């Protein structure tokens, strides 16, 4: 007697979050390359 | 959110991701878009890979769930940030030339792996329970290891042409 985890909701949620993603730009994490600049020099 | 989901990028695929980024953005080299091995076929590979590697598998519920989910997830998110600023002309060209082209099609492995890199922060949007999280991260890592096992055979960076100057004008 065991209820396995269900991927349906996760995908529902994940796609719903993807719907909120505007066309910005793909960027890789800081450890990989980091293409972002830090707000400073002040 | 409460738990920042660390999808964990495979260290075997990191050198490839760094090279991918460099090849596209810095080298400005781009391959001929038409992908014989599209995302749909990759999903099919992965799905059947489970049942053939195992013996008495019944996780097809989740396998099919994942395939359907990934397909739509990749499709819906395609164009937003599943491609670099340099890949814009590819997106533009596909839609303009083939308005009937599926976003889950035309592109191959590099774009599906692209998804797994961006899904890291995407999972930070989604408050998933431990059960579903562990199970899912399992599949994702199984997928990642499936790709990583074929990093040299599947992923090919040699057949990349330096994108023509006029084509650069369709990106930047």
């Amino acid at each position: 007697d065991y209820v396995q985890p269900q991927l349906r909701r996760p995908f529902e949620l994940l796609i719903a979050a993807a719907m909120e993603r505007n066309p910005t730009q793909f960027q890789l994490p800081n450890e990989l390359t980091c293409t972002t600049a830090l707000p400073g020099s002040s | 959110s409460n738990a920042e989901v660390k999808v964990k990028i495979p260290e075997e695929l990191k050198p490839w991701l760094v090279d991918d980024w460099d090849l596209i953005t810095r080298q400005k080299q781009l391959f001929y878009l038409p992908a014989k091995k599209n995302v749909d076929s990759i999903l099919e590979d992965y799905a059947n890979y489970r049942k053939s590697r195992g013996n008495t598998d019944n996780k097809e519920y989740a396998v099919n769930e994942v395939v359907a989910g990934i397909k739509e997830y990749f499709n819906v998110m395609l164009g937003t940030q599943l491609l670099y600023k340099f890949e814009r002309p590819q997106y533009a060209e596909i839609l303009a030339d083939h308005p009937d082209a599926p976003m889950s099609q035309v592109y191959g492995a590099p774009h599906l792996l692209r998804l797994f890199v961006r899904i890291g922060a995407m999972l930070a949007y989604t408050p998933l329970d431990e059960k579903s999280l562990a199970l899912l991260l399992n599949y994702l890592h199984d997928f990642l290891k499936y790709l990583a096992k074929n990093s040299a055979t599947l992923f090919s960076a040699s057949d990349y042409e330096v994108a023509p100057p006029e084509y650069h004008r369709k990106a930047v």
